[PDB]
RNA sequence: CAUACUUAUCCU
RNA sequence: AUACCUUUCUCGGCCUUUUGGCUCAGAUCAUGUGUAGUAU
């Protein structure tokens, strides 16, 4: 009913958000 | 591809196996039929009857 | 992106290539274009002499058996090859001869 | 082995975008059924964007027939001059040739091996799936996304481990680039006297207001 | 004074150009298999050496242009050549980081000067001391004892490739020009620059001394400047811009300055007035690209009557004065003094 | 453009002289100071406010002011 | 017909003219021993 | 079209795009009337 | 001396040996192209597109090797001519090395085991 | 519960 | 209550770069059980 065009899947890959890195935790620092 | 015989290179052709089968059958069919017809006279000469040395000998 | 720059007890490691060798210089003697010998002459005389000698003394002047045969005279019209330099990697003559020789 | 199911055409096209036109065995790896030779053939015989799959012009037909008499049976030569691909040129010429004359020993037998499956259009994805047509697609999606390596994962975790160790040591308690200025280049003297400026800098260093990372 | 004041002084007093007979190219020599990169004339004026990108040094007859000998010992391009006037020695540097002393009585490499960290670009023999100077991509002029092969000195301070080098007997005994766009005049006793000249905007790929005057010319992609010695006083720019990277510059005893462009242009200037009396473009030998057309080296023969150019179409070209020319039949490009008022 | 940001530097010059200083300010600073030479190097007598003015002035300016593949193409549709 | 003895470039004589001497030096006049 | 260290997906034609006789008729005509004359004779 | 002074592992020059010959070529080649680039740019042009010119030179070399004609649509003709001249320099070098190694292989002169593969 | 992955563990 | 200037907000927009350089596209590209652990 919907098929498989590229671009949408590419957008899905973008959603898979790669590994852009999670920010270092902001632990309280004295 | 090239086969290195150090003083020269020999070209080596890799044909699709599916095609190879038709090509080898054609090869055999054509040589058999040509021989039946004597298409090639006896002067043309990697002939089946004689090795290359018996050819040098028949030339002498 | 950026080369190493090469600015300059002493170390006692002695290389083999740093052992004494050719420990005196040759200087130009009388007869090998030494500087005091060459002020003495007119180099333009010798250059124009040698160039004139070269440029003049290179110029040098002050029915049969073949009746069934289908093709006749097929070498006539062939180009005789020439001593020339082509500045092409693959289209020069050394290369064409090389590939003719080594690829069969 | 077999004709191309439309999911494979699209994985091949996504890989041609990701990998280019000379990595056919890298592209061949996404597709389990197809080899690099077949991927290359599918791209050049059907999925090259520069292939005109449109309907045939008729300037093109008369070019095709001129050529098929000029270079008889040389479809690989004929094909770029028509602008089509040799299988397009070939069957178009067969069509036109039967148009003049207006089973057959000249057609594919059931269970025979089709010579050029890479020339035929893609069998479309079906109402269902298979763990072949889904595990392949998921392998494709991942391999199309990933450009990372693994030790970056170690990285943050390792730093956290070290931070935890430092905290533990602090609890238990409960070059040097801060004793010295690294390779210090002092500003060169000028016409203006900077004694006061130096005092202010020291005061600023003395300050210890709370600041987050 | 000012730019305006000095411009009026210049409109009044600029030295007029001395008439120089035009030069014509009379000989192409083919046979190198890479860019010809360096030339050197022997002090006897009967052969010249050319080093190449094909890694060889060819010895050519200066009057017939005949290949006397090919010398192979470099692994990479030969970038610099220096024939000694006092020793039967040729010196070559190359992109292979190697400097070689060729014994010209053996036709063999007898010494090697080891120590450049990158490819060597320039070479110069001290005319009075048995010392040689090389510059390279390591931004450093290495001063070598000819005899002991020892690196007597490193002249430090340039930031990019030392591309050109001069050596003279008076102070500054080494002049270098670099890709960092400066010229350093060096005090060879102290190992220190005696002057840094920053007037150029591009890299100084060519230096040339005046044969008789205490003055040198430097050339950039943007200007050819003329500098008084010892102190490197800017004298002036050439009155025109070859709009080319200048790879090579040679100065004559008549004061013909030849500058050779990376685009294969060859301009002949009047030293002393700064005025270009001739402008040529190279013809590249058959097969060549017209992109492959640079002019990498040029030297005058010892008389000054021949200019040998080392070209990127892998030819040596030879130029002679059309000296049957007279200021009436052949004035060349004509002079208008620097009449403008400009900013300097 | 150096002409664009030059008239913006003159924006800043005339704006900041209209914003931080006045004519009697200037002329009485001078009236205290006969040398407006050969005094180069020695810091001049001016109110301590002036300093933060500059600082505040420039600080004023301040409050006015996959992943990598997206940028690449975003340069090309930009161009192509 | 013009074969694959095709010419791709003019000669050094067409390129440089009658008054430029064009030399092709592919081998040395003398040995290394001179 | 060989290299991609980053892995960037390139549009199919942004890859393809950047860095991309009359005697035959005489011969085939002569050969075809030769075929014809030979067959007819 | 190495035991008591330590290894002088510091900016002493490495020879260009047979194993470094091709990699040093490319060092020197790229440095040369970089020379030219910096001199070719006009006075106020951001001198950082040189890395993309070096990538175009890599590409043009692969395209030479594969016999592919290239035409970058927006390349300045100076930059393109520089690339063509240096790709031809590499092409001459590589072809001459192939001629040389073929004569050694034909003679039977000693060649490396990889020289046989590289020459084929 | 059926496809896959694997581990100097274990056989053929 | 209108005309002026002037000030505010909302749209429209943008470059290097993160490009591991080279070679024989560097080379090759793919013939397992059995358990268990896990994902499904």
């Amino acid at each position: 009913d919907k098929q498989i065009t590229a671009e949408q899947l590419l957008r899905e890959a973008k959603e898979i958000q790669l590994e852009d890195d999670y920010k270092a935790p902001k632990q309280i620092i004295t | 591809e090239f086969m290195d015989l150090y003083s020269h290179l020999i070209p080596v052709y890799e044909i699709e196996p599916l095609e190879k089968i038709t090509d080898c059958y054609l090869d055999q069919y054509l040589w058999f039929e040509a021989d039946n017809r004597h298409l090639f006279p006896c002067w043309v000469k990697p002939a089946d009857s004689e090795p290359p040395p018996l050819l040098v000998y028949k030339w002498c | 992106w950026a080369p190493a720059i090469g600015g300059e007890k002493p170390s006692v490691q002695q290389s083999a290539k740093n052992l004494p060798g050719h420990t005196k210089l040759k200087f130009r003697q009388t007869g090998q274009a030494a500087e005091e010998e060459l002020r003495a002459k007119d180099l333009r005389a010798e250059l124009e002499a040698k160039e004139r000698k070269h440029f003049g003394k290179q110029s040098g002047t002050d029915r049969r058996w073949d009746d069934d045969v289908v093709f006749k005279n097929q070498a006539r019209g062939e180009p005789k090859q020439q001593k020339r330099f082509v500045n092409d990697t693959i289209r020069n003559d050394f290369h064409r001869r090389f590939l003719q020789r080594y690829i069969r | 082995g077999g004709v191309w199911k439309n999911t494979e055409d699209e994985i091949l096209k996504a890989a041609v975008m990701k990998y280019g036109l000379n990595q056919w065995a890298r592209i061949s790896s996404l597709l389990v059924r197809k080899s690099a030779k077949q991927c290359k053939a599918r791209w050049y015989e059907w999925l090259d964007p520069a292939i005109k799959k449109t309907e045939w012009t008729r300037e093109e037909d008369e070019k095709l027939l001129h050529l098929a008499k000029l270079m008889p049976c040389q479809w690989r030569t004929i094909a770029p001059i028509v602008g089509r691909t040799p299988a397009q040129c070939l069957d178009r010429y067969e069509r036109l040739l039967d148009q003049a004359v207006a089973d057959d020993p000249r057609r594919l037998r059931p269970g025979e091996i089709d010579p050029n499956p890479e020339a035929k259009p893609a069998r479309p994805d079906a109402v269902d799936m298979d763990e072949d047509e889904k595990e392949m697609l998921s392998e494709a999606r991942a391999r199309l996304a990933n450009t990372r390596g693994k030790k970056a994962k170690r990285k943050a975790r390792e730093k956290q481990l070290e931070e935890a160790r430092r905290l533990a040591q602090l609890q238990k308690k409960r070059v040097d680039y801060s004793s010295e200025v690294a390779f210090e280049l002092k500003p060169q003297a000028g016409f203006y006297s900077t004694a006061d400026e130096e005092k202010t800098t020291r005061s600023m260093q003395q300050e210890f207001r709370p600041v987050t990372v | 004074n000012s730019s305006a004041a000095v411009s009026r002084r210049i409109a009044s007093k600029w030295p007029r150009p001395v008439w120089h007979a035009p030069w014509k190219m009379y000989r192409v020599i083919s046979g190198h298999l890479g860019w010809v990169r360096c030339v050197a004339v022997d002090p006897s004026n009967e052969w010249f050496a050319t080093g190449s990108a094909d890694r060889t040094i060819k010895i050519w007859d200066l009057a017939s242009g005949q290949l006397k000998l090919t010398l192979t010992g470099h692994i990479e391009q030969v970038t610099g050549l220096a024939v000694s006037s006092r020793h039967p020695y040729m010196f070559s540097c190359g992109l292979d980081k190697m400097v070689k002393c060729w014994d010209l009585e053996q036709n063999k490499v007898i010494r090697s000067y080891h120590g450049h960290l990158s490819g060597v670009y320039s070479i110069a023999l001290h005319p009075n001391l048995d010392v040689l100077m090389t510059g390279g991509r390591d931004s450093v002029v290495r001063v070598w004892d000819m005899r002991t092969k020892v690196q007597a000195m490193v002249l430090s301070g340039h930031d990019q490739t030392v591309c050109s080098l001069l050596a003279q007997a008076p102070d500054p005994q080494v002049i270098s020009g670099s890709h960092d766009s400066t010229i350093r005049l060096w005090d060879l006793r102290k190992g220190k620059a005696s002057a840094v000249l920053t007037h150029h905007k591009k890299s100084i790929r060519a230096l040339a001394m005046h044969p008789h005057e205490f003055a040198f010319a430097s050339a950039s992609a943007e200007n050819i400047k003329k500098w008084a010695l010892p102190d490197g006083d800017f004298l002036h720019n050439m009155l025109s811009q070859q709009r080319a990277i200048i790879n090579s510059m040679a100065i004559n005893q008549d004061g013909v300055v030849a500058t050779g462009g990376d685009n294969g242009s060859l301009w002949l200037w009047d030293w002393r007035s700064g005025h270009c009396f001739q402008q040529d473009e190279t013809v590249v030998q058959p097969g060549s690209l017209e992109s492959e057309g640079a002019l990498y080296d040029m030297t005058f023969d010892m008389t000054g009557s021949r200019l040998i150019t080392a070209e990127g179409d892998k030819t040596v070209k030879m130029w002679k004065e059309v000296e049957d020319a007279t200021p009436e039949t052949h004035p060349g490009l004509p002079f208008r003094p620097p009449k403008d008022i400009k900013r300097f | 453009a150096p002409e664009n940001l030059y008239q913006a530097h003159l924006k800043r010059a005339e704006a900041g002289v209209a914003a931080a200083y006045s004519v009697e300010d200037y002329e009485r600073a001078k009236a205290a100071d006969p040398e407006f030479s050969l005094k180069y190097g020695q810091q001049p007598k001016l109110p301590a406010a002036n300093v933060e003015k500059m600082v505040a002035e420039l600080q004023e300016r301040d409050r006015k002011k996959n992943d990598r593949n997206a940028h690449f193409n975003k340069k090309i549709q930009r161009a192509f | 017909v013009l074969h694959e003895d095709k010419k791709y470039y003019p000669s050094a004589e067409e390129i440089y003219g009658a008054e430029v001497e064009t030399l092709v030096m592919e081998e040395d006049a003398q040995p290394l021993e001179v | 079209n060989w290299k991609n260290p980053k892995g960037y997906t390139i549009p199919l034609d942004k890859r393809l795009a950047a860095d991309g006789n009359d005697k035959f008729a005489a011969l085939s005509e002569a050969l075809f009337t030769a075929e014809a004359k030979a067959r007819e004779a | 001396a190495r035991q008591f002074e330590g290894r002088q592992s510091k900016g002493i020059a490495k020879t260009v040996t047979k194993q470094r010959i091709e990699s040093h070529f490319d060092l020197e080649l790229r440095a040369a192209v970089m020379h030219d680039i910096l001199d070719m740019m006009p006075e106020g042009v951001k001198q950082n597109k040189a890395r993309t010119i070096l990538q175009h030179l890599s590409e043009a070399w692969r395209c030479w090797k594969a016999n592919i004609p290239w035409k970058v649509p927006g390349l300045p003709a100076p930059v393109e001519n520089m690339i063509l001249r240096y790709v031809k320099q590499k092409a001459d070098w590589w072809t001459n090395v192939a001629h040389y190694n073929r004569e050694r292989i034909r003679r039977g002169a000693t060649v490396d085991k990889t020289v046989c593969r590289k020459n084929l």
